[PDB]
């Protein structure tokens, strides 16, 4: 049938169609996302992180320390 | 399952008003809506639809190009934004939910909210 | 596609039978629905495809038919009954479309 | 609603040559379309319709097997692709538009391009 | 690969009980989730549904609402909770998982897991 | 939709030929799903969209059919293929339904 | 993502009611934000994520919209809301853009 | 965020089998964790994460859910059990918030 | 292992309080810590967050600006210093610590202490 | 998504036209690239989106087509642009699959 | 809370002009902040963002290898470095800083500073 | 921007081999890279993906569990640590980045490297 | 983050290529060192931060990998290398655990 | 740390502009200072912190910059500022470095 109403049946079921793929769509875009929130994020671990470097930080203040006990 | 409508009042000729629908009680970011007027003396309309997600939208022949219909998955509402008014515009404004079906050919509207009053005079 | 409902006014008493006629410029399938309006307040779903009824209403309500003929039957009017009845089609490629409605009136 | 196409030129016998077709004003996706060859000292011919998704596709008989249809929803473009071009295929081709019907037979071609020429000699 | 439940057992109409579903051998965050019932006397039935991100459900007519399934992406598992329980309840769980589909229509539930046997008495 | 399949119990022996029809009472063009569940365990799927096989299924087992009729056969009965098989229907605006199944008995 | 606003210059007067269109060359979904920009100051927000409005924006200003046509509605214009309101769009993997920005002068 | 929890008060006896349900109005994934505060003391942490037991919680108590769905089972109410149970959500730029708590009580 | 408040009492409005949260038993100088509320006839409520340093610190929008927490290390003890106190802020404050995680996000509040009563009246 | 290529080998001359055919198994929509690999080194982006040209390609390269037809136009082929040409889909729910590529050869 | 800039002047096309941005009354290592041209006859056209941390860095396509937009927390002062100057970016220069959102998909500009005049000729 | 690949060379079946990937002139942390084959004879093939983090990975079905595709972004590598290598296996192994795209579907491979040899026979 | 190797025992003989697994069972990073120990001795570092040689090893060993999949491949085993390796992981907030140890035997 | 300083030679006139940059192989945070050697003498400190000036510099000499790229700027060159400009880094575990050199001079 050549003529038949081309068009999109406007009186369609408009619904949210439970059977659609619910897979991970594996095609997708793997890239930066730039217009991601740039803030602080409150939540992080306000812990002490004890996997940090214990060692003796080399480039440290030489100087003589001032404000050092000035007693016996 | 409550459907509610707001955004009514009376405007002067020509000046643009937005209406709005929350709805609450469903899942509203599955279904797709509708707006329904109901001029007294004659019966109702309808005017508007979108399509579960903003991708499809229809009109009736006499708002077409001067009415908008939006809505936000994230704030279950729409919107009925309508620009250049006339006094043939003077109804109610309804919500109507399409109820969901088995087929690809939709179904009835199975809730209908309240409705708000929209008058344009001068 | 237009729709006629006759007649504009059924007066009834309680317990009575009540039939309300839609009737299609087109025919419109099996795609039709009825609804009730109470005054003031929004219309509310009752039959839809002409034939099944909406869940959570009585069983009193009913109806059928099909292409251009539709029926609505009331099996015993009930003291709530009393509103404004509104035929509805959507045919596959036609828009939706509503009737001017008849009303039941207490006799 | 404007419909223009492009894509036109001279080519030799043998050849392809692909048409475009770019429409505004309008929204694309929900139209089906169609492209009319007119060859001068000749009436108006039909040659390939589009069913709005690229679902289904119907050529003229003189074209079947060397002409594609196509459409690209997402830039409101046609592609009528022409493989093997012979010198008959001399002429002007529109993109045709169609109307909305209320029922399903379809209706008449409703909004035409000023059209392109393609012509093939030697 | 491998899909075991937990969680069932016996408890009295009107109770809740909450089920567990552990997935392992494959990434379990890539796949959509069922749930299906078996009673005796009665073929498969389904449940639940769980859209790969815990943003879609859809439920079975006769537990909407009393039924809420969900899913937890680091630790491999899923989550039906079953308020309300009744008698008519008494069958065996499963976890589906929905196969690959190169479409947007989804596929057939090809992981089962061994079954739960949930079981409502007085 | 209502997926029936007949018969409810067919007996073979081994090396027979098996045929099981499921029926539809609405068009579920090709989605459907078949399933085989042994007593006492889970069911494990078998052809996917009424034609394709599963990854790991012997080629014994085979399907076809479209709209509202659909068969499975096997070509050689095995004494491994004793068990019940059900038909799942997966329609595009449809929800899961799966049908009674039939069980495959040893003559 | 190109943004445009309609219309240019808009003529209002003290108490009167304003609309502002802006209308984007692709799906923003509902990532919208309105600004005002007096004479030589520094723009100030007014409405994000086109519906809600920032701390100590009067409640005269309200937005609404989705997809591709977002509004601006100043309920009742006062003699200091008289500047130019830019619209910008900051979808999901697209960068920020402004609009041209509408200037509204007294009448 | 706004967490509630349902019900209220859940009035138990010895030995019985209690679930307290919290709703989160936003998604929290599964950043939850259930507090117990008997009168006049501080409230101790039972689980985290939605799902673990904090060291030294008897096994009895257990929790599940994920997305905006959550509940606390306990499969065998024992005698000093009966205190107010809490709900908190820590999401990833959300603050901490609680819910307003339910009471178990004796029977 | 223990965490004992103290500093409470009554004063007038707009007056300014100190509270003082010795920690013992544990290494004070690795963990975030916090103060709660809880007003009789509400909830718990969140007030302030002290990030293991003193380098950052997060309040609740309804205390910005008024409440200042700070942390001695070397003595194991919290200060949430009061200014300008209000009817509203009458509820009993308990110090939180946040629990190991073995991650980025942080984690409950584990160790609670007995808390102190501070009443604003005339 | 099998993708196949025709013609496998075709010879042009400097300045002529050059069209290349790309055919897919199962509709694509419109995620198609093209590639242009000089022996021994790295294929190159030409067209991606199946219409759009990557920044740095001449305008001379075109690409047009949808659904599972698909060409690439060389509309005066240059002393440079002798090489192997390859089609790419990358469908929603397919992944990249690459068509046999066909070689352009002087005359 | 203020965020004011300096830096601007008149320099000729090809040399380098640096801007800083100072801000005050908030804590700054917190927020990620923007630049943002103005320039007459046009509307504001975004120019870089940097992240909170300075690991970040993302710039419009037509100022890519020229900008350098870097921040120094301790100071609370922003910094883009501009190279190569030429007639084009003859423009106000603000500062914009990201509104705090409850979620990972970023929010809009709610403070902005003054604005520095860059001007670019001969 | 430079894409450059190594640790190439001739191993006997059953042995593994491990690839690198150095990417330089352009920010590596930000794009989701590919793994291409092209056996001789043979047209390209594509082989495993990587998610901008490590988080998601996808590999062609004939190479599942013996292919791991990691990236470490501090150094600006990729690394195809290749196990149990087949006779199939030989074939030149390329490089790929993913174009930035303003949608969610993704883009073509833009950036390709200049390939190694792996051979793989006895 | 419980740490596994693999194979537990490895047979090789000189002049032949050696590759050990190292699989985490939480993502490391690229935190992650390999030792070796030969008996009755103490373990010596080899590579650290899963990539870098520590200096004065010879360059035989390399190793790769990132997330929760690591190798450690030597291009030509010696005499010298027949002795158990370990795999250590520190993680950011996490503690140092290492592998249970893979031992390369002479074949 | 790498450091390194372009360009190398940098001429310029009385009165001119002069900036010099200089890049870091990797974060030095906001650690950085720049020295100025005239032939035959010690250099001298300009900027400390890659912003402060020390003391008794005049006022001509700006930098700015911090992580990777450092710039500095003499807003008026002067005949006694024709000297070879050195960069240096001294991270936090990162011990001191230096960079090439740029040398200006006279046009």
């Amino acid at each position: 049938d050549p003529n038949a109403n081309p068009n999109v049946d406007p009186n369609a079921n408009p619904n949210a169609n439970p059977n659609a793929n619910p897979n991970a769509n594996p095609n997708a875009n793997p890239n930066a996302n730039p217009n991601a929130n740039p803030n602080a994020n409150p939540n992080a671990n306000p812990n002490a992180n004890p996997n940090a470097n214990p060692n003796a930080n080399p480039n440290a203040n030489p100087n003589a320390n001032p404000n050092a006990n000035p007693n016996a | 399952v409550q459907l509610v409508e707001s955004g009514g009042g009376v405007v002067q000729p020509g000046r643009s008003l937005t209406l709005s629908c929350a709805a609450s009680g469903f899942t509203f970011s599955n279904y797709g809506m509708h707006w329904v007027r109901q001029t007294p003396g004659k019966g109702l309309a309808w005017v508007a639809i979108i399509w579960y997600d903003g991708s499809k939208t229809y009109y009736e022949d006499s708002v077409k190009g001067r009415f908008t219909i939006s809505r936000d998955n994230s704030k279950n509402t729409l919107y009925l934004q309508m620009n250049s008014l006339r006094v043939d515009d003077t109804a109610v404004y309804y919500c109507a939910r399409v109820r969901h079906s088995s087929s690809r050919h939709g179904s009835a509207f199975d809730l209908w909210g309240q409705g708000t009053l929209v008058t344009v005079s001068s | 596609i237009q729709m006629t409902q006759s007649p504009s006014t059924l007066s009834a008493s309680v317990g009575d039978r009540v039939t309300i006629t839609c009737r299609a410029s087109q025919s419109v399938s099996t795609w039709l629905a009825w609804y009730q309006q109470k005054p003031g307040q929004g219309p509310k779903l009752l039959i839809y495809e002409a034939s099944s009824l909406e869940s959570g209403v009585p069983s009193r309500f009913s109806g059928s038919g099909s292409g251009t003929e539709f029926t609505l039957t009331i099996s015993s009017l009930q003291p709530d009954d009393f509103a404004t009845y509104y035929c509805q089609q959507y045919n596959s490629y036609s828009f939706w479309t509503f009737g001017q409605g008849t009303k039941v009136e207490i006799k």
